[PDB]
């Protein structure tokens, strides 16, 4: 149900709390803006910015694809400069495309007491690692990143199903932690280990 | 643990420049 087709759109990467984007329920990392007021956003150009500007204090209708739910939804958003912060929406985006987006996640399984994972605040079963400050586009890439950060702090971005929020954690892999490996938690990857739909 | 106003710039498909709107 995307008029115009294609998988291009604007990947929402930041949503400031209490912004018009936040009030509309835009979710960082998972949401892709695919149209605004029925205009398909399938090109990297100024259409989105200009339509927001033309509609300051006027509700607009966005069509959004979520890589969390794998569904399209419509959201009403009111661009405004009266909410206290900077920008009409209070979001940051990059032109992108949503096909494959839901696959690059790593499911936190059991977490051992006193492990590097425990210390970082990783939560068994409900946490999903969604990325880091370097590219990870294959199953083994989180494990490679962990290897390359032996005894070094590593920033991970993490979604939690219970709070339904994303956060940043810092983990320091450590092969001398006392138990197996450098992490001390299980990690799942693949169709059984994606964010519950 | 950081939780606020985070930019999750960790997508390998993103092509365009990072824009604040
Ligand atoms: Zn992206």
């Amino acid at each position: 149900e995307i008029p115009g087709g294609g998988t291009e759109g604007y990947h929402v990467l930041r949503v400031q709390e209490n912004s018009p984007g936040h009030r509309a329920g835009l979710e960082p990392f998972f949401d892709f803006i695919v149209s605004i007021n029925g205009s398909r956003l399938n090109k990297d150009n100024d259409t989105l910015k200009d339509l927001l500007k033309a509609n300051v204090e006027k509700p607009v209708k966005m069509l959004i694809y979520s890589s969390k739910t794998l569904e399209l939804r419509e959201a009403s958003v009111t661009p405004s400069n009266l909410w206290g912060g900077q920008g009409l929406l209070g979001v940051s985006i990059r032109f992108c495309s949503f096909d494959g987006a839901n696959e690059n996640v790593w499911h936190v399984l059991e977490v051992e007491s006193n492990s590097p994972a425990a210390l970082a605040g990783l939560r068994p079963h409900s946490d999903y690692i969604i990325g880091a400050d370097t590219v990870m586009n294959e199953s083994e890439d989180l494990f490679s990143l962990i290897e390359t950060h032996e005894a070094k702090p590593l920033k991970l971005y993490v979604y939690n199903t219970d709070t339904d929020n994303c956060r940043e954690v810092i983990i320091t892999p450590n092969s001398a932690w006392g138990g197996e490996g450098s992490l001390g938690c299980g990690i799942g990857y693949g169709y059984l280990h994606r964010i519950p739909t | 643990t950081r939780y606020e106003n985070i930019t999750f710039n960790c997508c390998n498909h993103c092509q365009g420049e990072l824009i604040a709107l």
